């Protein structure tokens, strides 16, 4: 799941940069998505999980950004 | 971590 959240947020990324805020939305809130799941399912401490949802309150942010750009 | 899991929720449905 690690590697699906990372790999999923990288594609999404690129996606952003080549003005593709759709492929982007759809890599980012698979990513998000995934990483919740491994904080609930797993985790290490207050510290870590704080990284993970920090990072992840701010991808899921630009994901609404991206939806509502197009939509 | 539920906001942002709530609104990602819905995000994809």
């Amino acid at each position: 799941t690690l590697q699906k959240a990372i790999d999923l947020v990288t594609k999404a990324t690129e996606e952003d940069k080549a003005k593709n805020y759709e492929e982007a939305l759809r890599l980012y809130q698979h990513a998000v998505e995934y990483f919740l799941h491994a904080i609930k399912y797993e985790a290490h401490s207050d510290k870590a999980k704080e990284s993970i949802r920090a990072k992840c309150v701010q991808y899921l942010d630009r994901a609404e950004k991206l939806k509502d750009y197009l939509r | 971590e539920d906001q942002l899991s709530r609104r990602l929720a819905a995000l994809r449905n």
